[PDB]
């Protein structure tokens, strides 16, 4: 209830400080003034053509490293069982695989950009 | 009937759901699945899920991010569509939003069943469970609980994303 | 592909299946489903060429999306009955809703479309591989679920896939295609009597597993991958084309061996119900497959096709490394039928 | 769905020609519109005119084939005073035949039509009287 | 499914201990012949694959071949005769506790019974 | 003769024809050891002998 | 005198790209000897980008 | 059943809906295999959350982990599809036709 109280009035003041930026001033747009920013001439193909990512190999590692973190946030709760020497078995395993696999990615030049 | 915020919560998960279904562009594809993962992370916190909405939504924001840049490397074209740019995407966004319009019309007026069997409306308030107990919570005792009883989940789980590891590793190799 | 990695995939994705086997937790199976996709895409993808890549992005789009059908069909009949152990499926509407994600798994019709692209797309060891081993699980599943089983919808689908492979064998020249289709029928007549009896299911699986074997095997030693480059065999391999003429005579049914033992049961299984119309469809339909199989041997064993020059240069040369259980594989899939009794320690 | 043949079978056999021939051009009509979705969605037309062209051609020709089906087994049984025999459903059969070989304009498609779906009927007619089942319930 | 769930019964075992309660097949069994000559058509089938003497090339392997055909198949007669006598076992124990299911009907003799005659002519 | 002489060596591989022979020898005996063993225990169950 | 075997007119019968052809598959054509199909040399668009002067 | 229910099934058979239509890119068919996780995640935390079964509150984590697994899976295909095509559209997977 308050949560949502506090987003609206977030979202409502930036979205009120947005009105006022674009219908204070005295705009005067022209064609010229408008157009897509070089440094100095006019671009020669489009922003929206494909932009090469050397890194795509890491982004894939990242979307199975962010899931291992789902897996060790609830520790701080585990940590209240009763039988710990499983549970820190358990939780060491889960450390180890991961510790392996950046170092599996490290060796085979995963982690190094394409050229 | 009670302030309805379970319904629209639900409601918006259908459209985003709707508006990525679409396939009006990854872009505006990612913009949608964000959308419904933040509204499905409230759909579970209204009823005592905080750390799994929690967790959901910063899991779908990492991979939307990976999206996005994806979608500017290798699923992009000189202009990419929006719901209204192309007949095709507006006509299966209407038909989606007509669709579910429909459904929650035929559900609300009538108790008439879709597919599975009618149900009934009434406010999701009803089907609590007057719980009376506890210093702890519920849902993290049972997610803490994957490492004291999920031995072996854990252990097939790990497995799963070192092989997948391994997997990315070869599909991209090339050659 | 390095050997230890390329041996701990196999590994993982036999550990998915057999992980589906000895589970009695629905997510654990789904797990496992999951596991021997995972480690299967690169199999698929070991010799690399566009091809490859085709026939793992097609693989991995039909199974994710069998996945999502199966991990929804879980879920309802979780919603309905509190139960998470593989059982009746309680829910009609989630077994009907189980029954063709796995049916889109194994490649039952109107499914099949997947099969003979990702097979043609792939090498002879991952197709064996895909053809053999990848049925178990799935069958397995549906093994255990099938009290609860529709036979409507089930045997509908079976005739269709027995119809569908005998049509589409008829057209084909590559060698891997004319496999999956035959697999495709296979695959019919084994879930045909599935929801009759579970051991007639097993008994067709593992002839069919073995006849499998035994072919893919042979056209390994004798590097074939189209009709007419195994035309080529009898100057080099006499023996060898003689041995698949007889394994094609037992793929097609034909008494006195192995492979006229599966349907003959299947038949008595299901006359022992009344149901007498559909195995007479089914056996005039099998004749589709064993007309192309005749096609096949005519063009390898049974007549003798013109030659090259070169092959004199081949004939200096003996098979390098020789795959092992081959002799085995052949023997089981010919003589077998006076053992047809033992079928009795499969229930 | 069955609702169909229900409201086709819940008619007597020689009784009410007109209810049992507008069931048979339902049962027809789906049919036709289910062959029409699968070749759609597998041969696309080009175009959505060309498409919805296809679907009424198809739909239009099984709906005419059960029209004459059931009209003349219909009446077929009920002039000749001798329901619960197949030749009703041969003669029904032949006329869904030859309809459909004026539809594709074709005698020797009229011909084979005419013999199949002749025999395909009075099979079915045969096992609705001794009591076949398509799809028998497990009962070992 | 028929035989899959039944009372006390081990999962793995392939040989329960009540199964040492039949006569094992004979030696001279002729299943257990027809095992041992697959086991040596097995061995010239190798044999001839390779392009060794059929007959000659290897009589240590062609003997392997015959011995682990015939190990497996009498392990499997077993089994199997086992399966049988349990199927009996059930139906013979279900006749018997159900009596009204399986009635002992009246003796007729064909004197009695009036068939009806079809001539041939 | 052969220009190189053929890995399968012109006298017979003793290993491995050794264990193949051994365990075809193992096998029997083992079989004939469990079938008179079978004989028996049958026998003693049922009272035959 | 001697028996027929076939020849190459009876063998090229079953070198096309599908049994039975037809006018939609007339086109078709079989599969590269070893499965490799050419790589299609895709033109590289590399991002050009104004760098000053301001 | 309640209506969000309803509500939730309804996202899950509009996202395979979109999945099983194909327009060009590939991406929006992965997009579409992610919502599909995203309303599975969802409806079995509601059961979850309304029925007390505490120790089921684990499932939805390992089935976040596999969608991840998923994901990670395809996008890996649409890397090796694009860098052999240019483009990740679905039309050039075709070679298989013959
Ligand atoms: C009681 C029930 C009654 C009987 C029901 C059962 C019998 C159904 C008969 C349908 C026969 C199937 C095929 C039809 C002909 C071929 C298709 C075609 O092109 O037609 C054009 C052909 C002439 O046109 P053409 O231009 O010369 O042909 C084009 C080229 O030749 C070449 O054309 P094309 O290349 O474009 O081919 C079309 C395309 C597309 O292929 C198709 O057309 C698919 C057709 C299969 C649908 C089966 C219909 C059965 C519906 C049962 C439920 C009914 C509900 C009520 O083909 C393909 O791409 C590949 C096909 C195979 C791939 C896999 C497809 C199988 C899908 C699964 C089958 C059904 C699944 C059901 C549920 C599954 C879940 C487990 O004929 C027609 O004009 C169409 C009319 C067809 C006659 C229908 C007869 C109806 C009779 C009803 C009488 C009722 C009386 C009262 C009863 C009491
Ligand atoms: C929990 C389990 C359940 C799960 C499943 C639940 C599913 C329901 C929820 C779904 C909610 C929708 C939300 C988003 C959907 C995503 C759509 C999408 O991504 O579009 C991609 C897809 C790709 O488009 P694109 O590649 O970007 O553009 C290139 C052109 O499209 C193509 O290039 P082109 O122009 O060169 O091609 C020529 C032209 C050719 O155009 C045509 O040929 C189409 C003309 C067909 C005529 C229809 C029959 C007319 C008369 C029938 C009368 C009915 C009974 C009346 C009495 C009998 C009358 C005689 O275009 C086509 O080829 C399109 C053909 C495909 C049509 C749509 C396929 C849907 C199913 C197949 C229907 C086949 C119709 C036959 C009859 C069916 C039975 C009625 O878009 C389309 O296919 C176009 C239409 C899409 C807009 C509508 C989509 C909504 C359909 C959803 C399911 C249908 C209703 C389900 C309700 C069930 C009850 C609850
Ligand atoms: C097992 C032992 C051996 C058995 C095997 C051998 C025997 C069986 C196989 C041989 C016969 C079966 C062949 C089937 C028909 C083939 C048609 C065909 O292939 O189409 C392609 C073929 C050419 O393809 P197209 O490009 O589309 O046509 C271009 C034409 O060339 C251009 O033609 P057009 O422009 O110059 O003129 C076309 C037009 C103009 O027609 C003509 O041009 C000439 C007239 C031909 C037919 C009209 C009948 C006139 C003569 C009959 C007089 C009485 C006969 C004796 C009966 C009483 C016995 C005392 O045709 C019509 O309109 C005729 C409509 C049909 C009415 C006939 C009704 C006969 C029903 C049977 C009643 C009696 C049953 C026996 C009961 C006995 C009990 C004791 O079509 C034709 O040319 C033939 C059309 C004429 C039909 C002849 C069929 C009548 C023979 C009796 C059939 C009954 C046997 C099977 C029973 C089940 C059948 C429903
Ligand atoms: C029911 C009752 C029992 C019947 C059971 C079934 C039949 C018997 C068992 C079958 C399996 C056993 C053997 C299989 C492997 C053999 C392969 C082979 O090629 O053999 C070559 C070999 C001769 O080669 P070699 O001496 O090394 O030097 C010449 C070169 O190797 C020459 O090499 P190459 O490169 O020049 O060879 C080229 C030739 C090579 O092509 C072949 O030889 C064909 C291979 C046979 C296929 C076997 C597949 C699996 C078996 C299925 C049988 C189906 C039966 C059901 C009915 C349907 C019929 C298909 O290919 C062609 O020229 C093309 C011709 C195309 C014709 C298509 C028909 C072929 C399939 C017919 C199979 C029918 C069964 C044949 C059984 C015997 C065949 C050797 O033959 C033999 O010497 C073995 C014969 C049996 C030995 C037994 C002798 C033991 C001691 C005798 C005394 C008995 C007890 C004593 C105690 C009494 C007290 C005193
Ligand atoms: C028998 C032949 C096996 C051959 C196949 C090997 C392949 C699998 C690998 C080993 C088998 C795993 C079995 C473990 C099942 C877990 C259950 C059992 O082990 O007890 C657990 C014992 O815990 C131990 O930690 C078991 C795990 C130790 C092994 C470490 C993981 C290494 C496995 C190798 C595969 C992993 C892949 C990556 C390689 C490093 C928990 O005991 P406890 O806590 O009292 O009771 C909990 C119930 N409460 C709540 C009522 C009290
Ligand atoms: C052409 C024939 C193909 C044969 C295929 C290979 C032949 C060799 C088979 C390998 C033998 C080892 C397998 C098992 C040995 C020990 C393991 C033991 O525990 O298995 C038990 C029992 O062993 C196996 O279940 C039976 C294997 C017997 C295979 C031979 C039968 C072949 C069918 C008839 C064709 C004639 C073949 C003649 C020999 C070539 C399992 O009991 P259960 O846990 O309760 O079963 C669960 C699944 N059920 C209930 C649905 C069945
Ligand atoms: C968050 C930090 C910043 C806070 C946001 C709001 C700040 C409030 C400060 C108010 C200062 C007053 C603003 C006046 C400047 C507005 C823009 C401007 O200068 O336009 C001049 C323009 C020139 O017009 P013409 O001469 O006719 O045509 C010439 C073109 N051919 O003259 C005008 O129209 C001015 C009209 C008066 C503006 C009203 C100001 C009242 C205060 C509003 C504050 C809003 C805060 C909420
Ligand atoms: C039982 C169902 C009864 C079905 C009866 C119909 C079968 C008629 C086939 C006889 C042949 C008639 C004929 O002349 O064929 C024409 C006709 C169409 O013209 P084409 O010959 O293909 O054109 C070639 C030149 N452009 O052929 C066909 O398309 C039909 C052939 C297959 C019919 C469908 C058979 C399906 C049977 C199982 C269904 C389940």
């Amino acid at each position: 209830m308050n949560i949502m109280l506090t987003l609206l009035t977030n979202v409502t003041l930036a979205s009120l400080l947005v009105l006022i930026a674009f219908w204070l001033p005295q705009l005067n747009a022209y064609s010229e003034k408008t157009s897509p920013y070089e440094c100095g001439f006019d671009p020669m193909g489009s922003a929206r053509l494909p932009f090469s990512m050397k890194f795509f190999l890491v982004a894939i590692t990242f979307l199975l490293f962010d899931l291992e973190i789902a897996l060790l946030l609830p520790l701080p709760w585990a940590s209240q069982t009763n039988n710990l020497k499983t549970m820190l078995t358990m939780a060491l395993f889960l450390l180890i695989l991961l510790a392996a696999s950046l170092a599996y990615e490290w060796t085979q030049k995963g982690l190094e950009w394409a050229e | 009937m009670t302030m309805y915020i379970a319904f629209i919560l639900s409601t918006i998960f259908v459209i985003g759901f709707v508006g990525f279904s679409s396939k009006p562009s990854p872009i505006y594809g990612g913009l949608g699945l964000i959308v419904s993962g933040g509204v499905g992370c409230g759909i579970v916190l209204n009823f005592g899920g905080s750390f799994l909405g929690l967790m959901v939504f910063l899991i779908y924001l990492g991979g939307m991010l990976v999206v996005f840049g994806y979608t500017t490397a290798m699923a992009t074209e000189m202009y990419p569509e929006v719901w209204v740019s192309n007949k095709t995407v507006f006509g299966a966004f209407v038909s989606g939003l007509m669709m579910e319009f429909c459904m929650v019309y035929y559900a609300l007026k009538e108790e008439e069943v879709e597919i599975i069997f009618k149900f009934n409306g009434l406010g999701d308030w009803v089907i609590y469970d007057t719980g009376d107990s506890g210093f702890f919570s519920e849902e993290a005792m049972g997610i803490a609980a994957l490492y004291s009883y999920g031995t072996w989940l854990v252990i097939v789980t790990g497995w799963s994303l070192l092989i997948g590891v391994v997997v990315i590793m070869e599909i991209t190799r090339g050659n | 592909m390095n050997p230890i990695i390329y041996t701990t995939l196999i590994m993982t994705v036999m550990s998915g299946t057999m992980l589906v086997m000895i589970s009695s937790h629905w997510l654990l199976i789904w797990i496992g489903f999951e596991m021997n996709l995972l480690a299967m895409i690169p199999v698929l993808m070991k010799n690399f060429n566009p091809r490859a890549t085709e026939a793992a992005t097609k693989y991995f789009l039909t199974q994710a999306t069998a996945s999502m059908m199966l991990m929804m069909a879980i879920i309802i009949n979780l919603l309905y009955s509190g139960q998470w152990t593989i059982t009746k499926m309680f829910n009609p509407v989630a077994m009907t809703m189980m029954t063709m994600a796995l049916a889109m798994k194994l490649g039952l019709s109107p499914f099949h479309f997947w099969v003979p692209e990702v097979t043609q797309g792939i090498s002879l060891q991952a197709g064996l591989l895909l053809l053999t081993w990848q049925k178990l699980a799935p069958l397995s599943v549906l093994c255990q679920i099938s009290q609860s089983i529709n036979p409507n919808l089930m045997l509908t689908m079976a005739m269709l896939s027995i119809l569908i492979g005998g049509w589409g064998g008829l057209n084909q020249t590559q060698l891997r295609k004319i496999m999956a289709y035959s697999s495709i029928a296979h695959m019919g007549w084994m879930t045909a009597v599935l929801p009759y009896n579970t051991t007639m299911t097993i008994l067709n699986l593992l002839i069919y597993i073995t006849m499998t074997l035994a072919m893919f095997m042979l056209l390994i030693h004798s590097s074939a991958t189209t009709t007419l480059s195994l035309s080529h065999t009898w100057n080099k391999m006499p023996v060898i084309t003689s041995l698949m003429m007889v394994t094609l005579l037992s793929m097609g049914g034909l008494p006195p061996l192995s492979g006229f033992m599966p349907k003959w049961m299947i038949i008595q299984e299901m006359t022992k119900n009344e149901s007498i119309i559909m195995p007479t469809l089914m056996a005039m339909t099998a004749l589709l497959n064993l007309y192309f199989y005749m096609r096949l041997a005519y063009s390898s064993s049974l007549t003798m096709f013109p030659s090259t020059n070169n092959m004199k240069m081949k004939w200096q040369f003996e098979h390098t490394k020789q795959m092992k259980l081959l002799p085995t594989m052949i023997v089981l899939s010919t003589l077998v039928l006076p053992m047809t009794p033992a079928l009795s320690s499969l229930n | 769905a069955k609702t169909l043949l229900h409201k086709y079978s819940d008619i007597p056999e020689g009784t009410e020609c007109h209810r049992k021939a507008y069931a048979s051009t339902s049962i027809g009509g789906a049919t036709g519109l289910i062959v029409s979705a699968y070749s759609i969605a597998l041969k696309p037309p080009a175009s959505f005119l060309e498409g919805v062209a296809r679907t009424g051609r198809y739909t239009f020709t099984s709906a005419a084939i059960g029209a004459i089906f059931g009209l003349t087994s219909c009446i077929s049984a009920q002039v000749r005073e001798k329901p619960d025999d197949p030749l009703n459903y041969f003669i029904g059969g032949c006329a869904g035949g030859l309809t459909l070989g004026a539809r594709t304009r074709s005698y020797g498609i009229g011909a084979a039509a005419c013999a199949y779906m002749g025999l395909t009927a009075a099979l079915v007619k045969m096992g609705q009287l001794e009591g076949w089942q398509v799809f028998a319930e497990p009962k070992v | 499914t028929m035989m899959s769930g039944r009372p006390g019964r081990v999962p793995l075992q392939f040989l329960p201990n009540e199964a040492r309660s039949l006569p094992p097949p004979k030696l001279t069994d002729p299943r257990l012949v027809y095992m041992g000559f697959l086991g040596y058509c097995s061995g010239l089938i190798d044999n001839a694959i390779r392009r060794r003497p059929v007959v000659s090339a290897g009589l240590h392997r062609q003997l392997l071949y015959v011995t682990s055909f015939v190990f497996f198949g009498y392990y499997l007669l077993k089994r199997q005769d086992y399966m049988y006598a349990l199927r009996d076992h059930d139906m013979f124990a279900y006749v018997k506790s159900h009596p009204e299911d399986f009635p002992e009907k009246d003796k007729k003799t064909y004197g009695e019974i009036l068939e009806e005659f079809h001539p041939v002519r | 003769k052969f220009y190189i002489r053929e890995p399968p060596h012109g006298s017979p591989d003793w290993l491995k024809v050794g264990l193949t022979l051994g365990t075809s020898v193992f096998l029997w005996i083992y079989l004939i050891k469990q079938h008179k063993e079978d004989v028996l225990e049958y026998k003693r169950r049922n009272g035959l002998e | 005198a001697r028996q027929w075997q076939p020849d190459v007119e009876w063998a090229e019968q079953f070198g096309g790209a599908v049994m039975y052809p037809t006018k939609e598959t007339a086109h078709w054509k079989p599969p590269p000897w070893n499965d490799v199909d050419p790589p299609k040399d895709t033109l590289v668009s590399n991002l050009t980008l104004n760098f000053g002067p301001q | 059943m309640p209506l969000v229910y309803m509500n939730i099934i309804m996202a899950f058979a509009i996202a395979l809906a979109g999945l099983l239509m194909y327009r060009s890119h590939l991406m929006s068919s992965l997009l579409c295999l992610e919502g599909m996780m995203l309303s599975l995640f969802i409806m079995s935390t509601l059961i979850i959350l309304n029925t007390h079964f505490t120790l089921a509150n684990m499932m939805p984590i390992i089935l976040l982990v596999f969608a991840a697994c998923e994901a990670a899976l395809g996008l890996s295909l649409l890397v090796m599809v694009s860098n052999t095509y240019g483009t990740d559209y679905v039309q050039n997977l075709n070679l298989l036709q013959c």
